[PDB]
């Protein structure tokens, strides 16, 4: 409703990926990035939104000087203003203090009736940046929203899944929701829209200089808890079994193997 | 005509020639042996005989020869005319155990491939080595020889054309046992009669097909697609002389109106990503470069919004790109989970005439109170035309269905346009290919089918017979 | 056989059908159409007729085909096999007053033309129109039909192709006088058996082309040329694999040696710009802005420098372009004039054998002690090959003449290739058809031939004719 | 002879121009502009002078900084160094004042044994840049020099041509010549001499400042004791005119025809 803010991140272009064995970096096999494809569904969430409200849409970046083209290409799909986030004291963070940036370029820039995260990125597959953001904002958040059945001027209707259940909730405003994979098909980046001289509206970038809390220990790797120790490809074999004599020869081992994988079955 | 029965001492006399692990007669003969994708005939052989090599081809054929016995070659039963039908019940030989690739010359750029490669395997082994196999009919199972038969042609005909483009050299089999090499690893050829591009669309009638030679392009690393909204379609198609006179080629190029688009959405479960408007232009560039396909789109669609579009669209992701084209993929599946059956039309025209032809279909759809869905390729005039049964009766069915083809067909004519353009005549449509052509035109290819098989073995009845 | 010699109540029943300014009888003919440019074979046709119609030429062959009279049809008389020569003195048709250009389709990029348009004012006429015809023949003054009827290629087909993948669509007229229609201005086409495609590359030994239909493309403005000095003939072909792979596809690839040059420089009196090398790759480049072509270019000019090329010349300028193309155009008629008479081979090898061949022509000509001068396109495998008379007497030019000859077309069968790639076969290459072909192939050409023509009345004896 | 200076000239791509009847401008198609033909033989000239006596070749141009083009492309071919002289007070220059600049910027890059120049321009068409340069010079010319018959450590042997007859001089240095079309069949610009840095040379660019008269009255469009007052094209008819009735009454016709050409014949 109204002021509406989406949080997009770039990520690789794809996601085969594997890691030299001493090298300790990851073998990325271009730098094709794009924006990633659960962040579309959240920008295409908050695009119905604006047309049954009427309001704006702001989008939001933590990155470097390149993720301004996915603020770029937010725009060319219909978002009205963006902001990054540069800066070189933000770089090496985890969900904690990328959660943590957030919130501060978030209320850097106002207040917003509603944040619309995607589920997860495509790199760091975490799905937890938007549960923490909306803790250092202190709004309510539901994630994992598959329909949004009311888009009242005062709060949502939502409908939240779990794995067997739909949980119907009615959030008020302010509020952070977390869209899941195949809410809405996203629209697609308008060429029309790209033409009309660069963007309408200018990409106002942020450092830490700029925040209401401008102290970089709770930044970037310092304010990070965790740190990766090492990474390295996984582990999977293939083994062809046969199984004859028949009866209930096979029938015992398939219900053996059906319960090591924990299908009781 | 007089063609000899298969006896049990034929049976034995093939199992001489064939180790007989690959003869099946009978009940052995399984029912997918006994149609292809048209459905409507269906005829048994006698005997179905897995080949292996052409030298066993040839033992076959002389052995058919001298017997009067009645041959039909099978690829993946995928063809949608009925051409691989054998009407008659002689030997069926089929050819997908002749799955390997021959040679792969880097120098000359070709590939040596046995007739029963798939296309799904031939293009993937392709694309590994850095190379391109360009035609790229809808189905992939299909076998190459199959595609060679049938000359078929795809997405890519705008750019690349079709497999008549591509077929350097061919070792067939006559019908007597003989074999003959046709081409060759050179590209230039003006020495004698181009024997090989009358097998080229034969479907089987002249020889069999026991070794090809492909040419193969330089795969382009890069792929970018654009989508076009337009207000009706006569707009959209209008767009294609204008778009290639811009020196700015593009892939593919394909029409959709919006209610083939709304099949694909109840199949698929997913929404289109814009279907604000009734016709679309779907467009795809390849290149080297990131810089080279941006050139190419950004000529096109600066072009395409002066004359008329709504928006262009930009598809360039690979999760945007499967969100298009499974919609455009899933066309043929849309249409047949919607309707208890359908007959098609594969038409083409000449170019500026695809609006003409597709508003045609909707003033003969609401005439005659059926669903006329179509969609197809705008930069090469082919039509994919499809006749709904919906909830006909059977006789209403039969009447509604002869007389919406024998109007789609003559309209075409109209047009300067042919019967087939991909999937070819077979036994299906014989009629309307003498109604196009004279007599005179189709007693030079029944004497040219009498030239190669005086007997008449090499499936009867099919393209040039009894039309 | 059974050939009836035209007396003076056929040229009275002729000049009933066709006004009596375009028959020529006896010693009105002229020596020109005696012969064409092979020069060994000299014979005079009965009567001269100048068509100016399909209705016309209709009219002549049910005339012809009642009273068993051989047909010959001629373009511009340019052809090097003897393709047009009439061996049994019949009716001569001629169609270089068919010069008419008779409609340019913009939306689908087609040219309808008359038979005996030439081919220097299609090409200037399509070209005016910012569209493009790709066939480049040597010679400009040839009839387009007759390009049609000997599948006529030449510089551009490493990228473009020949003759036969620009023809949409024939009017013939068969030898009884029937018209038909073959293709259209569609562009897929799989509705029976490839008729048009057997037209292509016949020499006027099936029907007479009325009517041709052809495809046109958008028109490139910038143009390239890149000029590769090497040590030997075998660092210069075996580039050409590299330089298609890497996606800068050029459109003409020739190779040059040294010896062939210095022909040249004392034919047009001015020095090649660079003779420092014993061989060299001449390649061009087309495209529609400056930086595109140059990102072509660079392309190949890094890639041929890595693979041992003493250097590459930029060749950008149209008086730069006038200093390298008028010496590699001035190539056959170096050639000529160096020498009393000569013949010419044309055989296609594989792309990969082109070097071998090349250095088989060197040590040919050093053990018969010939001049064997040779030239050709590196990207197709064409090779332009002359063994000069010089200053031998008849009775030794005529034994050395065959036994190069015969060494040439044989080492080419072992190398895979055909007898000819560009000019076809005609009468004078007859028996390296059957040499190269078994007499199963030629049965099938023969058959072909009794099918369109079974009173063998349109041009007895050529291609597989008494083979 | 060891220095050896070479005049180039950046000229439009082709010479198919026509005037707009009323701008006074030349309809010039576009600016695809090279080095002139009549240079190349100019430049070729001092190639094989190079072969055989060893010594440097300098290129000279004057014009804008587009004009540095063609002295980069002359070092392709083979040139040493290049000099460029541009400048504003340059412009609208005759052959007077071009070749008063052009002889200043000689006498400012040191002396030379030999200035080669081309016989003609392709856009200006007057050839008399070159005789009018090496009178500033005050060294002396020869004109349309078809060959070299000797190439002397001190000196030249020429050949130069008139309309019918051969002259054969003994010119000594320092002095100039002009090369006419077809005297040597010009080399073309090497690729791999153009990746060698970019090129080795590094023009160097001299303005109205580094001449030794440095006075604006002698050059531009101020030195110009001409200027051009209009341009138009060529008035040219062609007229179909038949003659028949034999005898001598054609021969009189042909006469009087080839009489008014002044062919007398
Ligand atoms: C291999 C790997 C493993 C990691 N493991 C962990 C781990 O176990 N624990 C941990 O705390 N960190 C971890 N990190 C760090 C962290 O996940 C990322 O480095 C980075 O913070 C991106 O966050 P995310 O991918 O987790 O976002 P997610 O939580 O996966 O994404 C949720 C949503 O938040 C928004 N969002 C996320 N990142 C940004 C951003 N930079 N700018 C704007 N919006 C954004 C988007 O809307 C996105 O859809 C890991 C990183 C890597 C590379
Ligand atoms: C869903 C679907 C989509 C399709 N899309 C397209 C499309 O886009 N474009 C298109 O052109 N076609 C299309 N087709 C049909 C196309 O013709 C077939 O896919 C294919 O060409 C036939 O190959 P096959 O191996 O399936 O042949 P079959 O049907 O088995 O054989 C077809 C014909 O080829 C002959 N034949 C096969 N092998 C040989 C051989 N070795 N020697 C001689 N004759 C032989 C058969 O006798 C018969 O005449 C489609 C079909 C389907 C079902
Ligand atoms: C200097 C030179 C260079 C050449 N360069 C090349 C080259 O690079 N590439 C190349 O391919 N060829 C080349 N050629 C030969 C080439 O075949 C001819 O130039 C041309 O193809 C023949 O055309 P025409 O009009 O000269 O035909 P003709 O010789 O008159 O006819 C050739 C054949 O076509 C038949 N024919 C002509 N018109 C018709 C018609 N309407 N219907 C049916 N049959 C018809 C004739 O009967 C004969 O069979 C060259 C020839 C010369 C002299
Ligand atoms: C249409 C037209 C008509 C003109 N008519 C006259 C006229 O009648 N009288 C007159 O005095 N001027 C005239 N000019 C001016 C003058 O010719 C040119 O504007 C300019 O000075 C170029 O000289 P050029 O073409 O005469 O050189 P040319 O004398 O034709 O060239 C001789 C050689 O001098 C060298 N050279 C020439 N110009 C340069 C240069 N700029 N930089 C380096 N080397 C150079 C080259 O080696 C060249 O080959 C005319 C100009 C134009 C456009
Ligand atoms: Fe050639």
């Amino acid at each position: 409703m109204s002021k509406i803010l989406v949080c997009i991140k770039q990520v690789p272009g794809t996601s085969n990926v594997e890691v030299d064995p001493e090298t300790g970096v990851l073998i990325r096999d271009g730098v094709e990035s794009k924006l990633n494809p659960y962040d579309l569904f959240g920008l295409e969430t908050a695009f119905r939104l604006k047309e049954q409200l009427g309001g704006t849409i702001t989008t939001l970046s933590m990155g470097p000087m390149q993720s301004k083209e996915v603020l770029m290409e937010s725009f060319y799909m219909g978002a009205d203003e963006g902001c990054l986030l540069s800066d070189r004291k933000f770089g090496g963070a985890d969900v904690v203090a990328t959660s943590y940036t957030l919130a501060q370029g978030t209320k850097r820039l106002g207040d917003f009736d509603l944040i619309i995260c995607g589920k997860q990125t495509t790199d760091g597959d975490t799905a937890q940046v938007g549960p923490e953001m909306a803790e250092f904002l202190g709004i309510p958040h539901v994630t994992n929203v598959i329909k949004i059945l009311a888009a009242d001027e005062k709060g949502l209707t939502l409908q939240m899944n779990m794995e067997e259940s739909l949980e119907i909730q009615r959030v008020p405003y302010p509020c952070l929701i977390t869209v899941d994979k195949d809410i809405y098909t996203p629209r697609l980046p308008s060429y029309k829209r790209k033409l009309d001289i660069s963007k309408n509206p200018e990409i106002k970038i942020l450092t830490l200089k700029d925040m209401y809390d401008t102290n970089e220990k709770k930044y970037g790797l310092s304010g990070s808890p965790t740190q990766v120790e090492r990474i390295f490809p996984p582990e999977s074999n293939v083994e062809k079994t046969s199984f004859e004599g028949d009866g209930k020869v096979l029938a015992k081992a398939l219900l053996g193997i059906l319960t090591e994988k924990k299908y009781l079955g | 005509m007089n063609y000899k029965k298969v006896e049990a001492s034929d049976i034995a006399a093939i199992k001489e020639l064939i180790p007989a692990e690959r003869v099946f007669v009978g009940t052995e003969i399984g029912e997918d042996f006994s149609h292809d994708e048209l459905g409507s005939i269906h005829s048994y052989p006698e005997v179905l005989i897995k080949v292996t090599s052409t030298e066993e081809v040839s033992k076959i054929m002389k052995y058919a020869y001298e017997h009067n016995i009645p041959v039909v070659v099978r690829g993946s039963g995928t063809g949608l005319v009925g051409a691989c039908v054998p009407l008659f019940g002689g030997i069926m030989l089929e050819t997908t155990l002749m799955n390997n690739i021959l040679e792969l010359d880097t120098e000359n750029l070709t590939v040596t491939v046995e007739p029963g490669v798939l296309l799904m395997e031939l293009s993937k082994f392709v694309e590994e080595n850095d190379l391109f196999y360009p035609p790229d009919p809808g189905e992939k199972s299909a076998t190459i020889a199959g595609n060679i038969s049938t000359n078929a042609g795809g997405m890519r005909a705008v750019k690349y054309g079709v497999t008549r483009d591509y077929v350097r050299g061919l070792t067939v089999v006559l019908a007597n046992g003989e074999i003959i090499e046709l081409g060759g690893k050179i590209v230039k050829n003006s020495s004698g009669y181009s024997l090989k591009d009358l097998v080229i669309g034969s479907e089987g009638t002249l020889c069999v097909i026991t070794k090809a030679i492909l040419k193969l392009l330089p795969l382009p690393k890069m792929t970018l697609s654009l989508l076009i909204p337009f207000e009706n379609i006569s707009d959209a198609a209008g767009i294609v002389p204008k778009i290639i006179k811009s020196k700015a080629i593009p892939t593919a190029i394909e029409f959709m109106e919006r209610q083939t688009i709304l099949f694909a959405e109840d199949f698929l479960g997913k929404k289109f990503p814009d279907s604000s408007s009734n016709a679309y232009i779907l467009l795809t560039f390849d290149g080297n470069t990131k810089e080279q396909v941006e050139a190419e789109y950004e000529t096109v669609a600066n072009l395409c919004l002066a004359e008329g579009a709504k928006d262009v669209y930009i598809v360039d992701t690979v999760e945007r790109k499967d969100s298009v084209w499974s919609a455009r993929g899933a066309f043929l599946e849309a249409i047949k989970a919607s309707t208890t059956e359908m007959d098609e039309c594969d038409v083409v025209v000449p170019r500026n005439r695809i609006a003409e032809f597709i508003e045609f279909t909707h003033d003969l759809a609401k005439e005659m109170d059926v669903r006329i869905p179509s969609f197809g390729h705008a930069g090469d005039g082919n039509l994919h035309i499809y006749v709904c049964r919906d909830e006909l009766c059977q006789a209403d069915w039969e009447a509604k269905l002869a007389e919406a083809m024998d109007r789609m067909y003559a309209k075409a004519l109209t047009f300067e346009g042919l019967v087939s353009g991909e999937h070819g005549i077979g036994y299906a449509k014989r009629k309307y290919l003498l109604n196009d052509f004279g007599t005179e035109h189709l007693a030079l290819m029944a004497g040219i089918k009498q030239t190669f098989d005086p007997k008449n073995l090499l499936n009867p009845k099919k393209v040039c017979q009894m039309a």
